[PDB]
RNA sequence: CGAUGUUGGAUCAGGACACCCAAAUGGUGCAACCGCUAUUAAAGGUUCGUUUGUUCAACGAUUAAAGUCCUACGUGAUCUGAG
């Protein structure tokens, strides 16, 4: 039995592919339009802020990179994240995940059906939600769970407040040890034959080996790396964007995992944020379009003077 | 490392490479069709487009005058660009040019070719890859599908 | 007569495959900016004063005057260079258009020169940086539609900063026929690419981008 | 950017940095954990043959921005206490100086002309 | 560097029977509906691409022995009409060649 | 000795502690600052230049310090050939 392979594409006629993608463009729109009350369906039960909690996070999409000014006159540079459509698929318990800590699974953005496995339809097709690109893990407390299903927005940051930022570096493929570890190369011209850009001696004579630690040219860059510590300033409700300090690791329009900062010193930032997370359905008053940080200099502004 | 690289290196330079593409541009606008291997036809395409872009743009636009005296090197060319194909091309936009995969050449070095054609020709039309008609299985059930959206809507 | 239309340079995304959300975004806070300040026409080759907010001065502002070298930079970052020779002292100071500390930016001497970007001012002659500090500001009428200054400039000798002469750099704003030879431009021709110039997909189209531009900076100042 | 064995140029008026030489006034050593001299990095100068003190008033590489780019690697000599042997300075210098008043006091006394 | 030793025939065959060095089987051959034979389906068909590269050779050879030289390109459009046929109310002010052989099936009036 | 290719330098260093710095202490003929000794600790560091092929050595400017050694006096199928 020799099957040949096949595409969704293979089969339709012209007529019929633009049926197939506007019903599938329609299911994406209403599936996405079902779950923007979260608050009113069957909410989980929502606990008291505790010392010892641990907050959800959200999977963005790295825009790009702004510059700022803080009201003392410096200029720092943001990046910009976007939440595009950040949504809780699945829950699983803390005994059953790790013991300490329950699992929560975000999923980042849409992509299409004709593109996924067969497993994986059929585990949105139960949830109720169109494919998703990213799919990560969130270790929360107990008290910090939400129901899969829950839409995530970037309100549920807020300005002035610490973040880690997960993601994939920008990958330079294989790529030579001076690139790789900033070896210094040898000398260009005094007489070196072949040897400007060797590593040089990689081991003792005695050893008679190599040791595993060595630094040795090879793949460099496509690695999960986190920056700790990025702070807020701006958060823009209207497109839910984020406007992380610094740099963040990864190419630009790449799906990034945002969480609170898991350093010692921003350990019990979380009481003032809202806790279980944002929703915008519970206050039945919708949030500024922009929210500053008290030190951000706004577009509009008495063009500041020193006295 | 070369991220965001939008031109494939070929031939023994830059400025081999867009004399090889002249070269091609050259023997595309004379016949209409031609076949060559992928890469190059790939590279050409956008050329090709760009070039009757510019024949649009008019006979007596001295920029597009310029233009295609540098990459039509055949000079009984350009007449005919700006008299035949841009004529003949008016309401559309970038459907100019059609590229096709043919089957690897017979000799040894069995290269992946392309053939590259200026849309409404005087040639012999390509075995163009056709979709399935209404009346197989799947779309039968598809247009269904359609009839009962139709009348619920 | 019509009236012709300016877009300032740092309107232009890049080429870049970025996200247009972002350019966006960045030309509404630049839009909001500029409705508190004023930035007004200039070119490279104008003069400006600009008076920043300085700390430290005897006075909390501080005016600095200088021909615009260049204007580097696209949305809220642009930046523009200005040169002066103080005292047999040049000067170069890039300021950011859209940083808060600027309180005025005046365009003192609104003119135009044969060249996009005139680095060559370092090695050019000191008589053509050295501008009064104290010059009166001098208004332009719209049917001069920005007079280019067609102003050939000595040099100091070689070498220069930069290799001027080079094909790469397309200088028309200096007298080589006094500096260098026959000899030396039959040199400098060999690094001369004329494909680029009918290469046809090396530019950049940005008519449609432009125009939305324009729409959006309409729609601010409506609203 | 002044480094080591960079050729300076004395601003302030001094009987050192006047008197022609026909070596000029190289910098022998920066006074930074790194070898790079800044706008107000204390280096040490080889001038008429004796070893000296001076402040980095001006560089040719650019910086941060608004802050100026003169023309020369400008210096101003100082004592081993860290005053002026000058008594005036004509050459503009960086307004950015005055943030660090407690110990260029004296140096920006002198000072005329500020940019 | 010479190698130390010589490799055993148990290694050059772990090396050289590996999955990774053994040839592939294509999974995208299908057969053309037109003519019959096989064509990959990413691929036009060999047969009807060598009929139409053939057709539209000799239509070439026919418009070229038109042109008296190598520089002779027309500036009107072209149409090619086969024995029994006459250009129509949209043809004229046009260039026709002339082919002694009956139309082709796949070559399609317009 | 039917070949284990050499000093010094470049690149990369693995290790020991008999610790130069950084850390915790005991005694001082330890008033304080500088110091002199001894105990414990080897995760991390231990500069740039003139002369000399130089390892060393003298000298200039600094540093928290510019440690002693082993590794075929580490490393020439990675490099130099100044001796
Ligand atoms: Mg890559
Ligand atoms: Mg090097
Ligand atoms: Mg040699
Ligand atoms: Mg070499
Ligand atoms: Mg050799
Ligand atoms: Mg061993
Ligand atoms: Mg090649
Ligand atoms: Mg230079
Ligand atoms: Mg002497
Ligand atoms: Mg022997
Ligand atoms: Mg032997
Ligand atoms: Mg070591
Ligand atoms: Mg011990
Ligand atoms: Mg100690
Ligand atoms: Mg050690
Ligand atoms: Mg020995
Ligand atoms: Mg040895
Ligand atoms: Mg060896
Ligand atoms: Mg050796
Ligand atoms: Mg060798
Ligand atoms: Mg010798
Ligand atoms: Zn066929």
């Amino acid at each position: 039995h020799g099957k040949s392979v096949t595409w969704w594409d293979e089969h339709l006629s012209e007529e019929n592919v633009p049926f197939v993608k506007q019903l599938v463009s329609d299911e994406n729109k209403a599936q996405l339009a079902s779950k923007l009350c979260p608050l009113k369906d069957e909410p989980w039960p929502i606990h008291p802020w505790e010392p010892g909690s641990s907050r959800v996070g959200l999977i963005a999409l790295k825009l790009g990179m702004m510059p700022l000014w803080t009201k003392d006159g410096q200029k720092h540079v943001v990046t910009l994240l976007q939440v595009q459509d950040c949504h809780v698929l699945k829950y699983t318990p803390k005994e059953n995940h790790n013991g300490r800590m329950a699992a929560l699974t975000v999923g980042g953005k849409t992509v299409s059906h004709f593109h996924k496995s067969a497993s994986i339809l059929e585990f949105y097709q139960e949830l109720g939600l169109p494919p998703k690109q990213k799919v990560k893990i969130f270790n929360v407390t107990e008290n910090a769970v939400i129901k899969p299903g829950t839409p995530l927005y970037a309100a549920h940051f807020r300005p002035g407040q610490y973040v880690d930022v997960t993601a994939k570096t920008i990958g330079k493929g294989f790529q030579g040890v001076m690139r790789r570890w900033g070896f210094k190369g040898q000398p260009a011209t005094h007489g070196q034959t072949k040897t400007h850009r060797r590593p040089g001696a990689i081991s003792t004579g005695d050893v008679a080996r190599v040791w595993p630690g060595t630094k040795m040219p090879g793949q460099l860059g496509n690695i999960d790396r986190t920056a700790f510590g990025l702070k807020v300033w701006r958060i823009n409700t209207k497109h839910n964007i984020i406007y992380v300090n610094g740099s963040v690791p990864g190419h630009k329009n790449c799906l990034v995992k945002i969480k609170d900062s898991k350093l010692p010193a921003y350990k019990d930032f979380c009481k003032n944020l809202p806790f279980p997370t944002y929703f915008p359905d519970g206050d039945e008053e919708a949030l500024p379009e922009d929210l500053y940080d008290e030190n951000v200099c706004q577009p509009g502004a008495p063009s500041i003077t020193f006295t | 490392i070369s991220h965001g690289r939008v031109f494939r290196r070929l031939g023994l330079g830059p400025e081999s490479r867009i004399h090889l593409l002249q070269n091609l541009l050259t023997g595309l606008v004379r016949h209409e069709r031609i076949e060559a291997s992928w890469a190059r036809v790939d590279e050409l395409r956008g050329y090709a487009e760009k070039l009757i872009d510019y024949g649009k743009l008019g006979d007596t636009n001295e920029r597009a005058m310029r233009m295609a005296d540098f990459w039509l090197t055949e000079k009984d060319l350009i007449p005919k660009l700006f008299q035949v194909l841009a004529p003949r091309f008016q309401g559309q936009n970038g459907g100019y040019t059609r590229m096709l995969q043919i089957p690897n050449r017979n000799e040894q070095d069995r290269a992946k070719m392309a053939v590259i054609e200026y849309k409404g020709n005087c040639l012999p039309p390509l075995p163009l890859p056709r979709r399935d008609s209404n009346l197989t299985l799947l779309n039968q059930l598809l247009q269904g599908l359609r009839q009962d959206q139709e009348a619920s809507s | 007569r019509p009236e012709t239309r300016f877009l300032s340079p740092e309107f232009i995304p890049p080429r870049g495959r970025t996200n247009p959300l972002k350019f966006q975004i960045e030309r509404k806070d630049m839009l909001e900016r500029r409705k508190i300040l004023h930035i007004p026409e200039f070119y490279v080759g104008s003069i400006l004063r600009v008076t920043t907010a300085d700390p430290y001065a005897s006075a909390k502002t501080s005016q600095f005057l200088g021909i615009c070298i260049q204007r580097s930079g696209s949305g809220l970052g642009a930046t523009f260079i200005l040169r002066n020779t103080i005292e047999g002292q040049g000067v170069e100071i890039c300021f950011e258009l859209y940083n808060p500390r600027i309180q005025e930016i005046q365009v003192v001497k609104l003119e135009k020169r044969l060249d996009n970007s005139l680095l060559y001012l370092r090695d050019a002659l000191p008589e053509y940086s050295t501008f009064d500090v104290n010059m009166k500001p001098i208004t332009q009428e719209f049917n001069q539609e920005v007079p280019v200054n067609q102003l050939k400039v000595k040099m100091k000798p070689k070498p220069w900063s930069k290799r001027w002469e080079r094909p790469k750099f397309n200088i028309k704003g200096i007298r080589f026929d006094l500096c260098l030879t026959e000899e030396q431009m039959r040199e400098a021709q060999k690094w001369s690419q004329p494909w680029l110039e009918f290469d046809m997909m090396r530019e950049y189209d940005t008519s449609k981008i432009e125009a939305a531009i324009w729409d959006e900076i309409e729609a601010s100042k409506n609203s | 950017a002044i480094q080591k064995m960079t050729r300076v140029r004395v601003v302030d008026n001094s009987a050192l940095g006047t008197t022609p030489y026909h070596r000029p006034p190289r910098c022998i050593h920066v006074y930074n954990k790194t070898g790079v001299g800044k706008v107000g990095d204390r280096i040490l100068l080889a001038i008429r043959g004796q070893k000296k003190k001076a402040l980095i008033v001006g560089h040719r590489m650019p910086g941060p921005r608004m802050t100026p780019r003169f023309d020369s690697n400008n210096v101003v000599l100082l004592e081993d206490n860290g005053n002026p042997v000058g008594t005036r300075i004509k050459t503009p210098i960086p307004s950015s100086l005055r943030q660090r008043e407690g110990e260029f006091s004296k140096v920006l006394a002198i000072a005329q002309n500020f940019v | 560097a010479a190698p130390k030793n010589r490799r055993s025939i148990e290694v050059n065959r772990c090396r050289r029977r590996n999955p990774q060095k053994l040839i592939k089987v294509k999974n995208n051959i299908d057969v053309c509906p037109e003519c019959g034979h096989l064509k990959q389906k990413h691929i036009l068909c060999g047969y009807c691409y060598e009929k139409v590269r053939k057709e539209t050779a000799e239509i070439r050879r026919q418009m070229g022995k038109q042109e008296g030289g190598p520089f002779r390109a027309p500036t009107t459009e072209t149409v090619v009409l086969y024995s029994g046929e006459t250009p129509s109310e949209q043809d004229q002010g046009k260039r026709i060649i002339e082919r002694e052989r009956k139309r082709p099936s796949w070559f399609t009036q317009n």
